[PDB]
């Protein structure tokens, strides 16, 4: 029911997904405690269906359509 | 610069994440957001040495055991935290210290017993009870408030200092 997000610098967060929320909403609290900025970064969905390769996210993309996978966030 | 890998363990709700955030960002997190796992990295200066604190904040016991089980053989230093108003979390400490002694291999692993929420007036764990526990483990005990910041640097910097020994 969640999201396992890799952050910048070697920081992991996992996020419980409720509803309405974008990735901005479920993650903006995660970054800002880590002194980081949501519109300074890009977020991507990880597929090792090609061996370790990244699928790009809009920040207003859904939370729910991820509820069992793996993301990582990287300065834009 | 030297990296210190610190792990924060203890019952759900005792303030592991609030202690950490308070260390990291100087902010008290008054909301209760249970943790699955969070790791933070921060550059600090402790006794004149610029260093890196790698801090693994772990899941209370809400729930989520099947997660930190080598992520424990990676930790160099453990903060075992209970809240002074939550007797049950003090009684849980022992399980954590046993998990820790198991997943490493010694009864001298760098460790600190932290009694958090010492700003609350509903104390049910006396200082003396916690001091006895810590004495029997061979480690320091420190009372903390993530709200007010009492003891929070002391708690982390002490754990660093145990690690440097
Ligand atoms: N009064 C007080 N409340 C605290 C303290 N630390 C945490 N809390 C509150 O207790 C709840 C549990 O905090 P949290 O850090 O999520 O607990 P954790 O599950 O062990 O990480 C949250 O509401 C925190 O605001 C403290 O030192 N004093
Ligand atoms: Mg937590």
């Amino acid at each position: 029911n969640t999201i396992r997000v890799f952050l910048p610098n070697k920081q992991r967060t996992v996020v419980n997904v409720r509803n309405g929320m974008s990735l901005h909403d479920c993650l903006m609290k995660k970054l800002k405690v880590r002194g980081l900025q949501p519109e300074c970064c890009a977020v991507f969905r990880l597929l090792h269906e090609h061996k370790g390769k990244k699928a790009r996210l809009d920040w207003n993309t859904d939370a729910a359509s991820l509820i069992g996978e793996e993301l990582q966030v990287d300065f834009l | 610069m030297t990296e210190y890998k610190l792990v924060v363990v203890g019952a759900g709700g005792v303030g592991k994440s609030a202690l950490t955030i308070q260390l990291i960002q100087n902010h008290f997190v008054d909301e209760y957001d249970p943790t699955i796992e969070d790791s933070y990295r921060k550059q600090v200066v402790i006794d004149g040495e610029t260093c890196l604190l790698d801090i693994l904040d772990t899941a209370g016991q809400e729930e989520y055991s099947a997660m930190r089980d080598q992520y424990m053989r990676t930790g160099e230093g453990f903060l075992c935290v209970f809240a002074i108003n939550n007797t049950k979390s003090f009684e849980d400490i022992h399980q954590y210290r046993e998990q820790i002694k198991r997943v490493k291999d010694s009864d001298d692993v760098p460790m600190v017993l932290v009694g958090n929420k010492c700003d609350l007036a509903a104390r049910t764990v006396e200082s003396r009870q916690a001091q006895d526990l810590a004495r029997s483990y061979g480690i320091p005990y420190i009372e903390t408030s993530a709200k007010t910041r009492q003891g929070v640097e002391d708690a982390f910097y002490t754990l660093v200092r145990e690690i440097r020994q």
